[PDB]
């Protein structure tokens, strides 16, 4: 009753200058589940929220690793996730293996940038439909990254995508002076607050349901799921 | 066997045929069919593969379909059918199944209307789920064609509302979610109406305490069947879903209310996450054409609700 | 009842406005609507247990096998045309045996359902998998989606009547069951969805036990575990 | 080093191959077989180089039992060796070069008994009798000084007995038994192995 | 799914089959129609021979058949050069229900659009019959049929099946005319019979000998009145 | 390397040497030279032992996916013949393998010998490596159809211990495996220094 003739494929362009497939793809990313990043001096922590098909079934696991030096956490459609981790596990493995040198995060969210604009400029091709959140440290320091379906990358101080995550952005730009001098446990509480903002009000964080992943200056990327969750859980204060 | 019952009509200032009647050839197979409605069941089963045959024929030649003794036989093929159809199923399966829809769809005198929801209320109660969830897929023809016949009785329109809802606190999840589906596109076709009444019964079966204990802890214990509380909130979900799914394109004035009450609801263990899910989804789906007409119709605070919404598969994150 | 269609869906790789893919969600659905197959992992074993529901007398039973052995530690227990997962058990048979000529040793089931899953991802695949087997950590189970998610499930049923099957499952399953309780519960649930009496021709049960191998019970030895039923 | 010989009589064709498969200085085996069964009435001998033997001659049959079963009748000889011909000849500027020498032996209907003779070059030749290996230097010549176009098959018997007799004697090698086969509108017949 | 419908559709049409596993001998029957007045009946077979061990039967599109058998044919040669010995009865059905899965192209009829009976012996000795169906499911069976009247041959099959039936090659033979002779109605005019025997090369009876086993089914029928 | 195999009433009898040797150095003198494709076959090693292992696990990596494929063990023929055709493609570049496929199948007990020049030969005995000369005579003379298991045992023992005392790259202990119905056994191992002694004296 409404058909638009523009949104069939990503090549087409629209009358207003707009490509209504890479919009459509960006909203990908908010049906996945809510993953807050956030980052001090010294340490970068991603904190991300799983959702399991049953009680009997594991649940999915938000956060991944790439490298020593750098984790990330997905959200949107899981096997798009999937080749961009493979991707970038290949690049910073060949990265050593040629230059013997942690792969900088930032080369790193440039390639996966081209990697995603190839899609968006051909035909036939969906444009990916999974967000990143990427946690790294190389020699400039701890960084946290965004990447989109659109291609676009961005450097963020703290960054939360998924579901309900506008609600987790505003607590982590309420709170961003304060992160960049917290300690590790700290700074891991803020992110566990910010996405406890995305729950609503009748669920609450358990060890079953979160996922956290540190990447620090003598920290390796560490995955803590299940129990290992439980010291950080246990700081944070009861919902407001 | 059509042919020969072809003579036999119920048509206007007809004197009674000398030629075999249905009626009475019915009733003799009714009897031979009784064992299986271990010898006994084995020979009425190829019976009834041949008076199958039979119904199939005469669905389209005979002058008059649903004799009152063609009805009767109609419980014996809801047990047999299968939910699913599948070419493995033996062949007597398939062929019950093929009746069922062929039957179904068959005009109903007024007189028999009454006849047959009978025996539809009869297989419903009956233990087989097979059989429940036949009786609404064999309903859900059988009213929306024949379906201003059916709507001039108003016990009908009674008796139907109450089968459906009936069915729907099931103990099988199949014959719950089928029962939902029926519901939902007689609001649609307005066979049913929406009521006070109808949200009523629905928000107080949603709103039933889980009993939040488990029996296995303890041990010693095979609870196969599930735990009543937990039928009674996802035929209360059940039922806002089917009266969000009748009106696909359009969003009533009541409509706000109910998408409220499902999000509510999203956080429940399944299977009422998983019912609640699929009934927002394609809410959204249909919706989105007209999302600008539609939105006007929610308050900003209650559109919020519906935006910030997880409805998503397990494929997405 | 009604068409309920709308102009996003079946567009093939097009996102919806909402950024979903509503042509790859109808075909998953489709796939899952095959004969049902039930899978619970106890610390004394996983047994896998399907219906056969073979058409004639004189078919041979066992050339319709559901329950299918990739390695010795590994069964796997398949919803819907063997035809459509064959290439799929082949892959994962392969991997497992590529494995252990370069590393000398057994897969993880997690491993192996992962190499499915990068097969089926390079496209829905169209079958719904339950891997089933002990490995180094223990008794483990996994269930694989059409659409290529792969989770570790306590206890899990895949087919036409999976999402009622799963509600009995949930109520039943203990994590201290014994594998003999696992058997005669996963029978009796499968047993309600079918509204069969169970013979060997109509279930085949399988189950991989610690020391033991990948083993698929005889009809004798089914027969005794549905007499108990 | 392997013997290989073939007479073609009247109405047959008679063919004998050494039996023993040997590694550098041992005998591994005493009751090899050379003589593939390409068809009901074609034999193929093939002896040469350790692989390219069973190889090719393996490729031959399969190629031939296929021909048969496409088109349900039996190719001819003359047709099997010249197809043979073309697969060794084609493989010859190959990096995949066979070396097999073969003797191909085979009643056709229509053309009655034929004896072929190829090389490791792939030159086929029609023979009344060929031998292949070091001894058919020395039992070339009794064949010729003996062979008769109407010989039978029983005198036939006889002569291959006297140059496998000639190959005891003057032969480096060791030769003890020999594998008889004979060809004829029958078909394939196996024939006592002569020992010695 | 449209597709293998169709495929489905043309193997109905087809010539009846019939196939029954015997203790020493695989019996394969296939129903042959009428051709035309000036037709030569040579070029009409039905009855192919896979190999020396495998024997198939087809109903459905013969061009299709064509492909599949000419495929099936290399590929019986090829195992036995790769691993030296006969092909498992099983294992080229499976290579025919693959070939029927993906004609090799995108759409472009993938379904083959061929239901084969594929009968023959092992290596072992073990006397085999197998069923190829369009969608690429392929089963074994004691007896089975396909192509016009399969199900109503099939019932007479299950009914006149038993050990007593398969208790000498004879009568083998004559339970695979029976169930034949039921859905084609002549004397050895419409039937085409090939019996595989054990460790022996397929045979096809000659006409001559195939009415020599329908006279003496109606003589036990005769006597059974 | 001395490998020795031969087919008896009571089963097919494997035997082998321990000893690897690069140059004239004794590298090893407890190599396992009879590889276990599966419960019921066996392959035994001589040449370039990294040649025969590559090669001879990859054959048991495929008579592995043949069981789960078919559902039935592979044939000793079969065997035999994928790992002539596998090393036949490699053939002229320098692979040196030569190897026995010993095993019992539905046709009965099976001896092949494989070589990397392409030979595939079937036989009641063989004896295969830089030993095999020695070992073939005594072999040969004590060898019956008819010998007992104990017997046998003795004459595998003895034909790998002659071979070691005349060849410098045979030695170490003889490894016994017997071929039966049932499957494969190991049967014993022993030193050549400690059969020395009990044949001596
Ligand atoms: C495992 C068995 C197959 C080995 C068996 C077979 O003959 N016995 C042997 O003696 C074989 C035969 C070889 C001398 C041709 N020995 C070997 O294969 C030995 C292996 C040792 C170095 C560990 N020689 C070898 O493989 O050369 C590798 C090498 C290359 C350069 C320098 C030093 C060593």
């Amino acid at each position: 009753m409404f058909r638009n003739q523009y949104d069939n494929d990503v090549t087409v362009w629209s009358p207003q200058g707009r490509i209504h497939q890479i919009e459509y793809a960006m909203e990908a990313v908010k049906q996945g589940s809510a993953t807050v990043g956030l980052k001090s001096k010294t340490h970068a922590v991603l904190v991300a929220l799983k959702r399991a098909q049953s009680e009997l079934a594991a649940h999915q696991k938000k956060i991944l690793h790439v490298d020593n030096h750098i984790g990330i956490s997905i959200a949107g459609l899981t096997a798009d996730a999937r080749l961009l981790c493979n991707f970038m596990r290949q690049e910073c493995l060949d990265s050593r293996f040629v230059f013997d040198r942690p792969l900088p995060v930032s080369r790193l969210v440039s390639l996966i940038g081209s990697k995603t604009q190839i899609p968006t400029q051909r035909y036939g091709r969906r444009p990916y439909g999974v967000g990143l959140l990427i946690a790294g440290y190389d020699d400039m320091g701890p960084h946290i990254f965004q990447t989109c379906p659109s291609a676009n990358y961005f450097d963020c101080r703290a960054m939360s995508i998924g579901a309900r995550s506008q609600s987790a952005r505003t607590y982590l730009e309420r709170h961003m002076s304060e992160f960049m001098e917290c300690n590790l446990n700290e700074l891991v509480k803020h992110g566990l607050r910010a996405l406890r903002e995305t729950l609503p009000a009748e669920q609450d964080l358990t060890t079953k349901n979160v996922s956290i992943g540190i990447v620090g200056k003598d920290l390796e990327f560490t995955i803590y799921d299940d129990d290992d969750v439980s010291p950080f859980l246990e700081g944070l204060e009861e919902r407001p | 066997l059509t042919y020969i019952f072809m003579i036999d009509v119920s048509l206007p200032n007809t004197t009674p045929t000398i030629s075999p009647h249905v009626p009475e050839f019915t009733a003799r197979i009714l009897e031979k069919l009784k064992p299986l409605m271990e010898d006994e069941r084995t020979q009425g089963i190829k019976l009834l593969k041949t008076i199958l045959k039979w119904l199939m024929a005469s669905a389209g030649r005979s002058f008059s379909t649903a004799v009152t003794e063609q009805l009767q036989l109609l419980p014996l093929f809801f047990k047999i059918a299968p939910v699913e159809n599948d070419n493995s199923y033996d062949e007597l399966k398939r062929d019950a199944k093929l009746c069922l829809s062929l039957m179904s769809q068959g005009l109903l005198y007024p007189h028999q209307v009454p006849l047959v929801l009978q025996v539809l209320k009869q297989t419903a109660r009956s233990s087989s789920w097979h059989a429940r969830y036949t009786v609404l897929t064999y309903l859900q023809t059988m009213v929306f064609y024949n379906l201003f016949i059916f709507l001039n009785n108003e016990d009908a329109v009674k008796d139907i509302r109450w089968l459906v809802i009936s069915l729907l606190e099931d103990e099988q999840l199949e014959v719950r979610e089928m029962a939902a589906t029926t519901l939902s596109g007689l609001l649609q076709c307005n066979f049913l109406t929406m009521d006070s009444p109808m949200q009523i019964h629905f928000e107080q079966l949603c709103k039933t305490k889980l009993p939040k204990k488990r029996k296995r802890d303890p041990g010693s214990v095979g609870d196969t069947i599930p735990s009543a509380e937990l039928v009674k909130r996802h035929a209360g979900v059940l039922g806002l879903g089917a009266c969000v799914l009748s009106s696909p394109y359009d969003v009533p004035t009541w409509m706000p209310q109910l998408l409220m009450n499902l999000s509510a609801h999203l956080n429940d263990p399944q299977p009422i996450e998983m019912t609640v899910k699929k009934t927002l989804s394609n809410f959204r789906r249909t919706h989105h054409d007209n999302w600008q007409e539609h939105k006007q119709q929610f308050t900003d605070d209650q559109l919020l609700v519906l935006t910030d919404l997880l409805v998503s598969p397990c494929y997405y994150a | 009842m009604f068409l309920t269609r709308s102009e996003y869906d079946r567009g093939v790789n097009t996102f919806s406005p909402e950024g979903r893919l509503f042509q790859v969600e109808y075909a998953i659905e489709a796939i899952k609507l095959g004969s049902t197959a039930i899978g619970i992992q106890t610390s004394e074993g996983v047994c896998l247990a399907v219906e056969k529901r073979i058409t004639s007398p004189l078919m041979e039973p066992s050339s319709i096998e559901k329950i299918v052995e990739i390695d010795a530690h590994i069964g796997c227990a398949m919803s819907g045309l063997i035809a459509d997962a064959k290439t799929l058990i082949d892959k994962a048979r392969v991997e497992t045996q590529n494995h252990w000529f370069t590393y000398n040793e057994t897969m993880t089931v997690e491993s192996v359902t992962q190499a499915v899953s990068n097969l089926a991802l390079q496209r829905p695949f169209g079958v719904a998998l339950l891997f089933g087997g002990v490995d180094e950590k223990g008794p483990q189970l996994f269930h694989m989606d059409p659409s290529g998610t792969f989770v570790q499930c306590d206890a899990r049923a895949i087919g036409s009547a999976s999402e009622g099957a799963q509600s009995s499952l949930q109520e039943v399953y203990h994590k201290s069951m014994t594998l003999k309780e696992a058997i005669k519960s996963s029978l009796i649930i499968l047993k309600q969805v079918m509204e069969e009496k169970l013979n060997a021709t109509n279930i085949e049960l399988a189950t991989v036990q610690p020391g033991q191998n990948f083993h698929m019970f005889t009809k004798e030895e089914l027969e005794e575990v549905i007499k108990d039923i | 080093m392997e013997y290989l010989i073939g007479i073609q009589g009247p109405d047959y064709v008679l063919v004998a191959s050494d039996r023993v498969a040997a590694s550098n200085i041992v005998q591994m085996k005493d009751d090899h077989d050379k003589m593939f069964k390409m068809s009901e009435k074609i034999l193929l001998l093939c002896v040469g180089e350790a692989g390219d033997t069973v190889q090719f001659a393996e490729y031959i049959q399969k190629n031939v039992q296929l021909y048969k079963m496409r088109n349900g009748y039996e190719l001819s000889p003359t047709a099997a060796a010249n197809f043979t011909r073309r697969n060794l000849a084609d493989c010859l500027r190959s990096r995949t070069p066979y070396h097999v020498n073969l003797l191909l032996a085979g009643y056709d209907e229509h053309e009655g008994p034929a004896l072929y003779y190829m090389d490791y070059l792939a030159a086929l030749a029609k023979a009344p009798f060929a031998a292949h290996g070091y001894g058919a230097f020395l039992t070339l010549s009794i064949l010729d000084r003996y062979y008769t176009p109407t010989i039978s098959r029983e005198r036939a018997v006889e002569l291959l007995r006297k140059c496998l007799e000639e190959l005891q004697k003057r032969f480096i090698l060791n030769l003890p038994t020999f594998s008889v086969r004979i060809i004829d509108k029958n078909g394939i017949h196996d024939l006592d192995n002569i020992s010695f | 799914l449209f597709q293998v419908e169709y495929a489905q559709e043309a193997v109905k049409k087809g010539s009846t089959a019939v196939g029954v596993r015997g203790r020493d001998i695989v019996v394969l029957g296939v129903e042959k129609k009428s051709v035309a007045k000036l037709q030569d009946e040579r070029t009409v077979r039905k009855i192919c021979a896979l190999d020396d061990n495998v024997c198939m039967a087809f109903a459905g599109l013969t061009a299709d058949a064509r492909i599949v058998i000419n495929r099936a044919r290399v590929e019986c040669q090829s195992h036995r050069l790769t691993v030296e010995d006969p092909v498992t009865v099983e294992y080229i059905t499976r290579y025919i229900a693959s070939l029927k899965q993906r004609y090799t192209q995108s759409n472009g009829r993938r379904p083959f659009g061929i239901s084969a009976l594929i009968v023959g012996f092992d290596f072992d000795g073990t006397p085999r019959l197998y069923q190829t169906d369009p969608s690429g499911t392929y089963h074994a069976w004691k007896a089975n049929a396909i192509g016009r009247g399969a199900k109503s041959v099939r019932e007479f099959l299950e009914k006149n099946y038993t050990d007593e039936a398969i208790e000498t090659d004879d009568l083998t033979i004559k339970l695979v005319i029976k169930a034949l002779l039921e859905v084609v109605q002549s004397g050895g005019k419409n039937i085409e019979l090939a019996v595989m025997r054990r460790d022996q090369s397929l045979k096809i009876l000659n006409p001559e000998e195939i009415e020599k086993y329908v006279a003496e089914i109606e003589k036990e029928k005769e006597e059974n009145e | 390397t001395t490998t020795l195999a031969f087919k008896f009433r009571h089963g097919v009898i494997v035997a082998a040497d321990s000893r690897a040797t690069a140059g004239a150095y004794i590298a090893s003198q407890t190599v396992k030279k009879v590889i276990e494709i599966n419960p019921y076959l066996l392959g035994t090693m001589a040449g370039g032992a990294a040649d025969c292992s590559f090669w001879e696990r990859l054959l048991a990596r495929q008579c592995r996916i043949y069981e789960l494929r078919n559902k039935e063990r592979i044939s000793v023929a079969a065997a035999s013949k994928l790992l002539a055709n596998m090393v036949y493609q490699y053939k002229g570049m320098g692979l040196s393998m030569g190897t026995m496929i010993c095993g019992w199948d539905k046709r009965g007990p099976g001896l092949y010998y494989v070589d990397s020049e392409g030979n595939r030969i079937s036989g009641a005995t063989f004896s295969v490596g830089s030993g095999s000369v020695y070992a073939y005579g005594v072999m040969d003379r004590g060898y019956s159809y008819d010998l007992e298991v104990e017997q046998a045992y003795d004459l595998a023992r003895r034909a790998i211990y002659q071979a070691t005392y005349r060849d410098a790259y045979s030695g170490g202990a003889v490894n016994l495996y017997h071929v039966r119905e049932d499957g494969w056994i190991r049967v014993s191992s022993d030193n050549v220094a400690d059969l020395h002694e009990k044949y001596s004296g």
